[PDB]
């Protein structure tokens, strides 16, 4: 999920009042990778033995 | 009876430069507006006239040049500001509020209280 | 935005911007728990396999 | 006396004029509640006008197109425009204006008349038209009609259907697709028909249901769950689905609230010494 | 619900190994413990 | 119309279930007077109005000015009374070629005295004769015994201003109800296959709109998905479907071996075709090294995207870096 | 606490037939009727919030559903040990 | 835990607004039955063997 | 505090608080999160042993 894209939808002044918030959606953008790394490392450890 | 505000006019030194406002409680952007001067001795005569986009400016060729007319429509108020004074501005300055014509070079709807101006040298 | 002015654009854009970083936060931590969950369960396959 | 007659599942209709796929959508709209009553009317060997109240559902099942028109109102007191809707020889006529009122009016119709009794030239009914303001220039089967307003627009849902069927009514399902919704700006308390007669028309009333329209890949409704109508509806809407598997599901949750109110104080008290003051 | 799932910034990415992959791995384990 | 109401009873008719088409008569300005009252005819596209009254009727123009609100004069105040908040337009043209002749015209009367101010939405019509009950007459026609309507005439020695001008005043309404007739706005060309913010209707969105075979319904206009987002579009121009998309939105990954081994790098953008690579804001950054990946001789269309910077290999070998779809990319070789 | 509580549908397969009952929390099978009933349609719910077939247990009221001396298998778990099933 | 009743307490006004919120309440609720269903799975499985 | 008055004052320091409790709320339910994962494998640690 984009975080920006989500919150805002194509609005400069929404985008700033977002980033003035701090880094959430950094932290948000990593936790949904590391979720989606981990089904990867999951599927290969079931599957590729 | 339309209760306009007028701001500006009095009493102002020769050669220097006035400023005039007119507020009304209607919409400026959506009505052209108009500046008119009597004096002692003559009738209603044309000064200054703009319209709805504040793009076409309309003054008398012998004082024309000198008077820029701005619409301030988050103000809602019209503002004239008049260089180079002569003594021929003593007068009363109409603000009237309308809409644009081809006919005539504008239409007046709703006048105004009036401001007295004087020039002394 | 462009109905109102900025005065009231801005304190709206605020609240829209809290309530949907707060959806948001609770997607991802129910995102996080599930692949918890599926973590386990791959895990668990893994074993058996 | 006025006999009632289950109403089935009829009385749907579109909310919006949006296009949906292979989904069941779930609305909060006036709708006419399942399995209601509407009246029933014979003419064998009492004529009361039906309140308008907020949506008025309309059907008709005759071979003959007796019934032409609609009249809605308020008051019918030559103050206030009273809405007139005809509907003859493929024409539909719509006026706004106030005329006066015969005694018993009712329509009349001839069999085999060379010159179908005249009446096509005078139309001695009115007097002329004074405040007129607005203007439209242009058991074989049944008719359903709905009729809606709501915030100052009156829309009228409308669906003809032929049935092979002399028995009984159908009972299938068939949604109302909208004909117009016209800017009247009106509140409207009352309504009528027009008859003649020297007669089996049904007149229900809507109510604020939820519904569940079931849509298909060409866009049209199919069936349709009124949420109310019973637990299963209710486990229906709550699923979103029109089968449910075993199982226990859970649908909402029931609240007693208090009569009015209850206060409690010292009675008596503790009175101010006025006896020594008064006595 | 499978196919809706790009409008507003949702983006399903691709899993890394295929079901092709996965079937053979499959296969290749049954055929080792045959 | 072939015959005019006289002055005193001008001709009142409603206009709805149409908009005025002002664009057709604005280049021909057939007629000599368009004079619009706070408002301007270019300026009421940011406007909506429902229904309109046209009171058409013949006066003269030199007293277009003296019949207005607030005037201060005894004249204007038995001529004509308008209510002060006047949002109508007047539409007036000489018509001296079929209204003039030789000889004149005696057509048009008026009235002198009256008895009190019109009431607005006032009506009296009666056939009886009002005679003045301080000194009548009842047999010849002396003082206070006068006819009630007087007549005006108007000479060729008048000045063009001075000839009869036919005039319709235009007033449009604005009730409680929410606008429903506007006046005509342009509309842009139809296009396909690109990013375009789209207004149909009053509905506006962003996306590519493109031919569909969804099969609508005559009182259908708009369309929805599961998550009752706009997804096609009925156009009111012409009668046919268009879908929406969202337009070109995905990720940038940068693929790399350790930049020990080397600098070199690859670009993958994420589920986009290559075609839309350029075009996605780019083309104003740094030439000579991001320019490159974003156009090159070796591109690669995977399941997972667009990759620039990689060239496909007959052979397979073990995963170094997962690209993903079973695809992944290694810098031996 | 007035009654509060919450509403459960407990019903088979519609394959199987349409037949419902209805599942009270935590409430005695007297106060059914007035927790703001008999406002809906009386064939249906009107029928199901009173009449026969009333059983209490300690998950609440059950209305719909028949009390059987006889033990099976759990169908449908309403708890504290007790089960709906469609067979007889 | 009855969302609704919980933020508001038999108030028209709270629930009015509460609507506006979004569906809040329904994810919780159904989170709570979740673990209440998993809760009578483990015991299920961990005794009837 | 010094620049503005204590009415103003309030609701920023307000939403300063709502802020940084929701940061570390955020923080919190990651640690937990990563606390569970980590008991997790430390138990799998013990098993191994
Ligand atoms: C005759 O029609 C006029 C206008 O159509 C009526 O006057 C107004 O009518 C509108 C109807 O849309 C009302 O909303 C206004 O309130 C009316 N104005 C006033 C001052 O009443 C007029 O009432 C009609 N006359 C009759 C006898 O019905
Ligand atoms: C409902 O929709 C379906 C598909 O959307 C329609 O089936 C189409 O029928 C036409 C013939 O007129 C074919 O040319 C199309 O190829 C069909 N669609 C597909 C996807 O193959 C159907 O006609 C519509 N109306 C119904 C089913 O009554
Ligand atoms: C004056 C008059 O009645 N004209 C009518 C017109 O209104 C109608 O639309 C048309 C079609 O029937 O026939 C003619
Ligand atoms: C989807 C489809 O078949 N559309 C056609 C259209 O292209 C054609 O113009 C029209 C008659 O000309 O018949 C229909
Ligand atoms: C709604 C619609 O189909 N409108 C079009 C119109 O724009 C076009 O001018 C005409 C061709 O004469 O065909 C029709
Ligand atoms: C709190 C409560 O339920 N109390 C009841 C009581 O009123 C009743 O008399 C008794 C026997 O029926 O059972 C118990
Ligand atoms: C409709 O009237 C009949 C009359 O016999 C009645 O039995 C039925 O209950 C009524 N419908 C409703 C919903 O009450
Ligand atoms: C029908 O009306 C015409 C019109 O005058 C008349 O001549 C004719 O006799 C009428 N036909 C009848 C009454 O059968
Ligand atoms: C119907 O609308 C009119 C128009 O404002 C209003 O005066 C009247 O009160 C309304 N009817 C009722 C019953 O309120
Ligand atoms: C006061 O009123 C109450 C009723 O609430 C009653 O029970 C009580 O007996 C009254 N006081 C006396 C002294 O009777
Ligand atoms: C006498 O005094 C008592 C107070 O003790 C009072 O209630 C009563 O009304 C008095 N009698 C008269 C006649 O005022
Ligand atoms: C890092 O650089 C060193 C040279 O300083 C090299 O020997 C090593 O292989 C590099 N790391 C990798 C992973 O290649
Ligand atoms: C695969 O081999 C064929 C035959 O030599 C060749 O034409 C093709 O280009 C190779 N694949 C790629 C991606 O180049
Ligand atoms: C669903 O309906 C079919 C058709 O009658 C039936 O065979 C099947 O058993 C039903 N499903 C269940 C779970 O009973
Ligand atoms: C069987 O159940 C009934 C309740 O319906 C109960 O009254 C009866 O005592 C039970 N049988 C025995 C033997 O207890």
């Amino acid at each position: 999920v984009d975080c920006t894209m989500y919150i805002c939808g194509d609005s400069t002044e929404c985008s700033n009042l977002l980033l003035q918030y701090g880094s959430f959606c950094t932290q948000l953008n990593r936790a949904l990778t590391g979720i989606a790394v981990e089904q990867d490392k999951n599927t290969q450890e079931v599957f590729a033995q | 009876q339309v209760q306009l505000v007028e701001s500006g006019g009095g009493l102002v030194q020769a050669g220097g430069s006035l400023r005039l406002s007119c507020a009304a409680a209607a919409r400026f952007s959506t009505s052209a507006m108009g500046w008119f001067r009597q004096a002692p001795g003559k009738e209603r005569e044309f000064v200054a006239a703009i319209s709805w986009s504040n793009t076409n400016t309309h003054y008398a060729d012998t004082v024309k040049g000198r008077f820029t007319i701005s619409a301030d429509t988050a103000k809602e108020t019209v503002d004239l500001q008049m260089n180079s004074l002569k003594p021929e501005d003593t007068a009363v300055y109409y603000c009237v509020q309308g809409g644009w014509g081809i006919r005539q070079p504008i239409i007046v709807d709703y006048w105004g209280k009036g401001t007295q101006v004087t020039v002394s040298s | 935005l462009s109905r109102l002015d900025p005065p009231e654009a801005e304190v709206q854009i605020d609240r829209l911007i809290t309530g949907r970083l707060q959806s948001l936060q609770t997607y991802v931590t129910q995102q996080l728990i599930r692949a918890a969950e599926i973590r386990a369960s791959a895990n668990l396959a893994a074993t058996k396999m | 006396p006025p006999a009632y007659t289950n109403s089935f599942t009829r009385g749907v209709y579109y909310p919006d004029k949006v296009f949906r796929s292979s989904v069941l959508h779930s609305t909060q709209d006036l709708f006419l509640p399942f399995f209601s009553n509407v009246t029933w009317f014979h003419a064998i060997h009492d004529n009361p006008v039906l309140p308008f109240n907020d949506g008025v559902y309309f059907a008709s099942t005759e071979k003959s197109n007796i019934i032409r028109g609609w009249i809605f109102g308020t008051t019918l007191d030559s103050k206030t425009q009273s809405l007139l809707i005809v509907n003859n020889a493929t024409n539909v006529v719509i006026k706004v204006c106030e005329f006066q009122f015969c005694n018993d009016p009712f329509l009349g119709v001839y069999y085999h008349k060379n010159n179908k009794s005249w009446m096509e030239s005078e139309f001695r009914v009115y007097s002329s038209a004074n405040n007129c303001t607005f203007e439209y220039v242009s058991f074989k089967n049944l008719r359903e009609f709905v009729f809606k307003n709501i915030d100052g627009y009156f829309k009228i849902y409308s669906k003809h259907t032929p049935i092979n069927l002399v028995r009984d009514l159908p009972q299938g399902f068939s949604a109302l697709e909208p004909l117009v919704d016209l800017p009247i700006g009106i509140n409207i308390t009352r309504f009528q028909t027009l008859l003649a007669l020297h007669a089996a028309y049904y007149v229900g009333y809507l109510q604020p249901r939820t519904f569940l329209l079931k849509y298909n890949e060409n866009g049209t409704i199919t069936d349709a769950v009124d949420c109310a109508l019973d637990p299963l509806s209710e486990t229906k809407c709550t699923l979103k689905s029109f089968t449910v598997e075993k199982g226990i599901y859970q649908t909402s949750n029931f609240r007693v609230q208090p009569t009015e109110s209850i206060v409690r104080f010292p009675n008596i008290t503790n009175l101010c010494p006025f006896g020594e003051v008064f006595n | 619900l499978i196919c809706a799932q790009k409008f507003n910034g949702l983006t399903v990415l691709p899993p890394l190994l295929t079901d092709e992959m996965i079937a053979q791995y499959t296969s290749a384990l049954l055929a080792g413990t045959i | 119309a072939t015959r005019f109401a006289s002055v005193y009873a001008w001709n009142r008719k409603r206009i709805s279930n149409c908009v005025a088409d002002y664009s057709v008569l604005y280049n021909s300005a057939s007629f000599s007077t368009f004079k619009c009252y706070g408002v301007s005819p270019t300026k009421l596209n940011d406007l909506c109005f429902t229904n309109v009254y046209a009171d058409s009727f013949v006066i003269r123009g030199d007293e277009v000015r003296q019949i207005a609100p607030g005037q201060t004069g005894k004249i204007a105040d038995y001529n004509y009374k308008l209510p002060d908040d006047f949002t109508g337009c007047v539409i007036a043209w000489n018509s001296n070629n079929l209204d003039s002749k030789v000889g004149g015209n005696y057509n048009y009367l008026y009235r002198l005295f009256r008895k009190s101010n019109l009431k607005p939405f006032e009506r009296d019509i009666s056939t009886e004769i009002y005679q003045a009950g301080s000194t009548p007459c009842n047999g010849v026609e002396g003082f206070n015994c006068y006819f009630p309507l007087q007549s005006y005439g108007f000479q060729p020695t008048n000045g063009v201003g001075y000839q009869p001008y036919r005039v319709v005043v235009l007033s449009f309404e604005l009730l409680h109800a929410p606008a429903t007739v506007c006046g005509p706005k342009k509309s842009t060309n139809l296009v396909k296959n690109k990013c375009v913010n789209f207004n149909f209707n009053g509905l506006t969105g962003t996306g590519v709109l493109t031919e569909s075979n969804k099969k609508f319904l005559p009182f259908q206009q708009f369309g929805r998905d599961i998550a009752d987002t706009t997804d096609a579009v009925r156009d009111p121009q012409t009668l046919e479907i268009l879908d929406i998309t969202p337009c070109s939105f995905g990720g940038v990954s940068v693929i790399t071996p350790g930049t020990n081994t080397s600098n070199q790098v690859a670009v993958l953008y994420q589920d986009v075709n290559c075609t839309e690579v350029p075009v996605a804001i780019h083309a104003d950054q740094l030439t000579p090294t991001w320019r490159v990946y974003s156009t090159g001789s070796n591109v690669f269309q995977t399941r997972a995207g667009c990759l620039i910077g990689a060239e496909h290999v007959n052979n397979s070998y073990e995963c170094d870096i997962p690209i993903g779809a079973g695809i992944c990319a290694s810098y031996q070789t």
